[PDB]
C-alpha cells in the first residue's frame, strides 16, 4: 500500500503525506490521459537518455581513446 | 553565619544536565537550528 | 538458524513429546500443527521458523527426526501430535530389535541403518535454508538409545563439519543395570567427549530429589519429569524463540561457555516455575540458583569450582536487583586465580500467547555453568566399570557388530573408553589449580 | 497512525529493540563485507551490499513502513570521529549509517534529531555486535577445527601457546558480552521502558516529543559514549587483530604437528612457534593494558550498578 519514490541518493521518499489508516476520527491510483502519455513518454526518453544513443549532445562523453560517440563505433 | 557550600546532589544534577544540553545544543546547531 | 532436534531411543522420544509440548504452548500451536492464533493479526512478535517448517499453510512442522528401535514410542507422540509431526522423519530399526540393552546393539542397528537414518536428516536440512545445528535427546545407558546416539554423532560429526550438534544427556540413577549400563554411557560417552558439541547433563536422582518436591506426587515418575528437561531446553531457547537483543545464536551462548576444545558437560539449575512461577524479585532468583538445591544434576559440592557462569531471567526484571545479586554473587564463587568471574546474565521475554502473561508480575530463570564437580554424574558408572569390564561377562557377551568383531576391540575399546572418560575428569580437576595456567601464560 | 507500532518498528531499526534476530541475520551474512571501506579506500563499488539491503529489505512485511523506507548510506566520518566531535571527547573504522525518510505527519514528532541519535545508536550497537560475532566465530574455529587435534608439537606448545591463545579469547569473549550486555539492559532497555509507560495514555504531544529525545539524550550521555570511547576502540583494534590473526595462523601451526601436516621439518616452523609465542605475549600485554587503563577510568568518576558488573569481569580474582 506504500507510494514509495526512490530516489539515486537511496531516498525512499513516500510520495506525499502519510494517510491514517482506515480508522479515523470522523481510491484507486489510476492513470489519467496525459499521465498515460506521460508515462509513454517517459519511456522512449529513458531509452534515449542512456548515454549511448545521446548522439545529438556535446553531453556525450565520445568514447574515449577514439574520440566518437559510442554509436559511430558501433 | 558560615561560608556553606550549595546542595550536592543540586549540583551534581546541573552538572548532568548541563551536559545533556550542551550536546543538544550543538546538535540543533548543525542541523542549522 | 535453523534448528533439528534429533530424538533418539523412546527416553529421546519421550523427552521430546515434552519439549514439544512445551513449544506448543509457547508458540501457540496446535497437536493437529496450526496456528490458535486468529489471523486478524498477523505479526507474531516471534520467530518459530528456527523450530518449525512453517508452511505456506497453517501448519507448523516440528524440525525433528524420531528415531527409534521402538515404533510405539514414536507413534505415543506421532498420535498425540495429531498433524504437528512430519512421518516422513520418522525412522525405525526394523531389521531386528535391540538385542538386548546395550549401546553396541543401538549403533548395529544405526550403522546399519545410517544412511536411511541421514537420508531422513538431509530431508529436514533440505527444508532449512540457514541450517545451523542439530538437538539430540538421547538416554545415555539405553542399548537403543546411547547406541543410536553413538551412531548418529559419527555420522553427523563428519557430514556436517561446521554444524552445531548439541547434546542433552539423560542420566539413570546408578542402580545394579549398571554392569551393563556403565559401559553404555561409558562406551557412548566416549564417542560423546570425543565427536559431540557443548552437552547438557539431566540426572534422573535430581529429577526425582526435585519431583518428589514439585510434582504429584507418587508420580514423579521419570518420564513424567520430562517436563523439567523440556523447561531447561525451552529455557535456553527461549532467546531465539522470542529473541530480544543481545544473544540470538548458539554460537554467540557457547562463546562464554566453552573455555577450551574440550566438551563440557554443563549443569543446569532453575526456580520457581510453573507448569501442568510466582517468584518475588530477581534478585532473589539469581541468589537462589546459586544453590545446588536448584540443580538437575546431583553433583552435591559444599565448594566446586566453577567457570563459566550464565543465567537467564524471563519477565519484569529491575536491574537494580540484577546488579545487587551480582555483586553478592561475585564475592562468592569459586573460580582460579587466573580468570576474572564474569557472570552473564541474560534477560529473556515471556511469550506474547503464554496464558500466565497478563498476570506475570513475577520473574523466574535459569542458570547454567561449567563446574569441576559435573562429573561426579559419571562416578558411580566408572567405578563400576573398573570392577565389572575389567574382566566379566559384561565386556564381552553384550557387544554386537563391529565391537565384536573381535575380543581384542571389546578389551580395548572398554579400556580405552575407560580411558577417555579418566581424562575428561582429570582435566576438570587441572582447571581447579591456579597452575593452569600459571604453567601457560608466564611461560615464555 | 498507530504510532506506537510505528516507534516499535522504529527501535527494532535503530536500537535493535528485540530484534538482535535481524542484526545477525544481516550481519552474518555481511559478515566479512565489513572489511575494506574504512581502510583509506574509496569504495564506490559497495553496490552489492546496499543490493543485498535491499533485497533483505523486500522480504519485510509490506505494512511495516518503517523497514520499507530504510536506506543505507555512507559517512566520511567514523562513529568514534562523529563522537569525539558532539561530546567534547578529548580526541577510524566504518562509515556506514541508515536513515528513513520520515513522513508528514509522524516527522514532527519523530524529528531529525531524533533519527541522527538513532543513527549514532545504532552505529554504536552495530559496532559492538560485529566485534562480538568476529568473537563469536573465533571460538568456533578454536575450539571446532582440529588445530585441537595437535598433540604433536609437544607442551611446550600446547600450554604457551594453546592454552594461553583460547584464555586471552575467553577473556575478550568475556569482556565484550559484558560491556554489551550493560549497554543493552542497563540503557537501552530501560529508555524503551520509560518510553512505554510514558506514554500508557499520554495525554500531550509534546511530552511524547520529549521523552522521546530525552531518553535518546540520556543514552548519547552515557559514559561509554563520552569518557570510554577511546579504550573501546583499543579494544576493538585488539579483536580485528587477534580474530585475523586466528585461522590463518592456526592453519600455519600444522606445519609443525604430523598429525596434520603428514615433508615438514624446518626452522621455519620453529620461527613460527616463537613467532607465535612472542605475538600472543604482546597480545596479553595490550589487551591487559587496555583493560587497565579501562578499570582506572572507571575508577576515576569522583563519586554506577552498570559499571560495577563491568568491573566484576575484568578485575583479576
Ligand atoms: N528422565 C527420563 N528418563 C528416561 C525416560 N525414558 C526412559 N528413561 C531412562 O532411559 C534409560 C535407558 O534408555 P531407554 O531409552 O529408556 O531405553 P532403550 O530405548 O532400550 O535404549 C533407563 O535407565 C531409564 O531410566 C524419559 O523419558 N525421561
Amino acid at each position: 500500500q506504500f507510494d514509495l519514490i526512490r530516489l539515486n541518493n537511496g531516498t525512499i521518499e513516500l510520495n506525499g503525506i502519510l494517510t491514517p489508516k482506515a480508522e479515523v476520527l470522523t481510491i484507486e491510483k489510476t492513470l489519467n490521459i496525459d499521465e498515460l502519455e506521460s508515462v509513454h513518454n517517459t519511456f522512449l526518453t529513458n531509452i534515449l537518455s542512456h548515454k549511448l544513443f545521446a548522439t545529438n549532445t556535446s553531453e556525450i562523453s565520445v568514447g574515449d581513446y577514439s574520440g566518437q560517440p559510442y554509436p559511430t563505433s558501433l | 553565619d558560615v561560608p556553606m557550600s550549595q546542595p550536592l546532589k543540586e549540583q551534581e544534577v546541573r552538572e548532568h544536565q548541563m551536559k545533556k544540553e550542551r550536546f543538544d545544543r550543538a546538535l540543533e546547531s548543525k542541523l542549522l537550528g | 538458524g535453523e534448528i533439528i532436534t534429533l530424538q533418539a531411543g523412546q527416553c529421546g522420544n519421550h523427552v521430546g513429546k515434552f519439549l514439544w509440548s512445551q513449544l506448543a504452548k509457547e508458540h501457540a500451536i496446535g497437536t493437529d500443527g496450526l496456528s490458535q492464533l486468529p489471523d486478524s493479526s498477523t505479526e507474531r512478535d516471534d520467530d518459530t521458523k528456527p523450530f518449525f517448517r512453517e508452511n505456506s499453510r497453517n501448519k507448523f512442522t516440528p524440525r525433528a527426526i524420531m528415531m527409534d528401535s521402538e515404533p510405539s514410542v514414536i507413534a505415543d507422540v506421532e498420535n498425540t501430535f495429531r498433524g504437528f509431526f512430519d512421518p516422513r522423519n520418522t525412522w525405525v530399526a526394523s531389521d531386528g530389535a535391540s538385542a538386548g540393552n546395550s549401546w553396541a546393539n543401538g549403533y548395529d542397528i544405526g550403522t546399519r541403518n545410517q544412511d536411511d537414518i541421514l537420508n531422513k536428516i538431509d530431508k529436514e536440512i533440505d527444508s532449512t535454508d540457514n541450517f545451523e545445528g542439530f538437538q539430540l535427546l538421547h538416554s545415555v545407558a539405553g542399548g537403543t538409545g546411547s547406541g543410536l546416539g553413538s551412531n548418529l554423532l559419527e555420522a553427523l560429526c563428519d557430514r556436517y563439519p561446521k554444524k552445531i550438534l548439541t547434546t542433552y544427556s539423560v542420566f539413570p540413577a546408578r542402580s545394579s543395570e549398571v554392569v551393563v549400563q556403565s559401559y553404555n554411557t561409558i562406551l557412548a560417552l566416549r564417542r560423546l567427549i570425543e565427536d559431540s558439541d557443548a552437552t547438557v547433563v539431566f540426572d534422573n536422582a535430581s529429577l526425582l530429589n526435585i519431583s518428589g518436591k514439585v510434582f504429584r506426587n507418587p508420580n514423579i515418575d521419570l518420564q513424567h519429569t520430562n517436563q523439567l528437561i523440556s523447561t531447561i531446553i525451552s529455557s535456553v531457547t527461549n532467546s531465539i524463540r522470542f529473541p530480544s537483543y543481545m544473544y540470538s545464536s548458539m554460537s554467540s551462548i557457547y562463546s562464554t561457555l566453552i573455555p577450551s576444545p574440550e566438551l563440557h558437560f554443563l549443569s543446569p539449575s532453575f526456580t520457581p516455575f510453573t507448569s501442568d512461577h510466582k517468584g518475588h524479585s530477581s534478585y532473589d532468583v539469581m541468589l537462589d540458583l546459586l544453590d545446588p538445591s536448584n540443580s538437575l544434576v546431583s553433583t552435591a559440592m559444599n565448594n566446586p569450582t566453577y567457570f563459566n557462569v550464565y543465567n537467564t531471567i524471563i519477565g519484569n526484571v529491575e536491574p537494580r536487583q540484577i546488579s545487587r545479586a551480582m555483586t553478592k554473587l561475585q564475592q562468592r564463587i569459586k573460580f582460579p586465580s587466573w580468570s576474572s568471574s564474569a557472570m552473564h546474565v541474560n534477560i529473556g521475554r515471556r511469550s506474547p500467547y503464554l496464558p500466565l502473561q497478563p498476570n506475570e508480575n513475577e520473574v523466574s530463570g535459569m542458570m547454567l555453568s561449567n563446574m569441576s564437580t559435573v562429573v561426579n554424574v559419571f562416578e558411580n558408572a566408572c567405578n563400576t566399570f573398573d570392577k565389572v569390564f575389567a574382566k566379566g561377562a559384561f565386556l564381552n557377551n553384550y557387544n554386537v557388530g563391529d565391537l565384536f568383531q573381535s575380543m581384542q576391540n571389546v578389551q580395548d575399546e572398554f579400556a580405552e573408553s575407560r580411558e577417555v572418560v579418566q581424562s575428561l575428569m582429570e582435566d576438570y580437576v587441572a582447571a581447579e589449580q591456579d597452575s593452569y595456567l600459571d604453567d601457560v601464560l608466564v611461560d615464555d | 497512525y498507530d504510532l506506537i507500532n510505528v516507534l516499535k518498528h522504529l527501535q527494532q531499526i535503530f536500537l535493535g529493540y528485540q530484534s538482535g534476530h535481524n542484526v545477525l541475520k544481516f550481519l552474518t551474512k555481511n559478515m566479512g563485507e565489513l572489511t575494506k571501506h574504512y581502510r583509506n579506500d574509496n569504495n564506490a563499488n559497495y553496490d552489492k551490499l546496499l543490493q543485498n539491503f535491499e533485497l533483505e529489505r523486500q522480504s519485510e512485511n509490506p505494512n511495516n513502513l518503517m523497514r520499507q523506507l530504510l536506506m543505507i548510506q555512507f559517512d566520511t566520518e567514523t562513529l568514534p570521529q562523529v563522537l569525539s566531535h558532539y561530546l567534547q571527547i578529548y580526541p577510524a573504522i566504518y562509515h556506514l549509517k541508515f536513515d528513513i525518510n520520515i513522513p508528514y505527519p509522524l516527522n514532527i514528532i519523530i524529528s531529525r534529531t531524533c533519527m541522527i541519535k538513532y543513527q549514532i545508536i545504532l552505529r554504536y550497537q552495530l559496532v559492538l555486535q560485529y566485534h562480538s560475532r568476529l568473537l563469536d566465530e573465533t571460538w568456533m574455529d578454536l575450539n571446532k577445527t582440529p588445530s585441537w587435534k595437535y598433540r604433536g608439537y609437544s607442551h611446550t606448545v600446547k600450554r604457551r601457546i594453546v592454552r594461553a591463545t583460547r584464555v586471552l579469547h575467553a577473556k575478550m569473549n568475556h569482556f565484550i558480552k559484558t560491556i554489551m550486555e550493560y549497554f543493552n539492559q542497563n540503557v537501552i532497555d530501560k529508555e524503551v521502558y520509560s518510553l512505554e509507560k510514558c506514554y500508557r495514555n499520554p495525554t500531550l504531544a509534546v511530552a511524547i516529543q520529549n521523552e522521546l529525545e530525552g531518553g535518546l539524550t540520556n543514552i548519547m550521555t552515557n559514559r561509554c559514549l563520552s569518557d570510554l570511547i577511546p579504550l573501546q576502540l583499543q579494544i576493538f583494534d585488539i579483536v580485528y587483530k587477534f580474530c585475523k590473526f586466528i585461522k590463518s595462523m592456526r592453519a600455519k601451526l600444522c606445519q609443525l604437528d604430523p598429525v596434520l601436516y603428514e615433508g615438514y621439518q624446518e626452522d621455519a616452523a620453529l620461527e613460527l612457534i616463537q613467532k607465535l609465542i612472542e605475538y600472543i605475549s604482546n597480545a596479553s600485554s595490550i589487551f591487559r593494558k587496555c583493560l587497565i587503563n579501562f578499570t582506572q577510568e572507571l575508577s576515576t568518576e569522583k563519586f554506577a550498578a552498570g559499571i560495577e558488573r563491568v568491573l566484576y569481569s575484568i578485575v583479576p580474582p
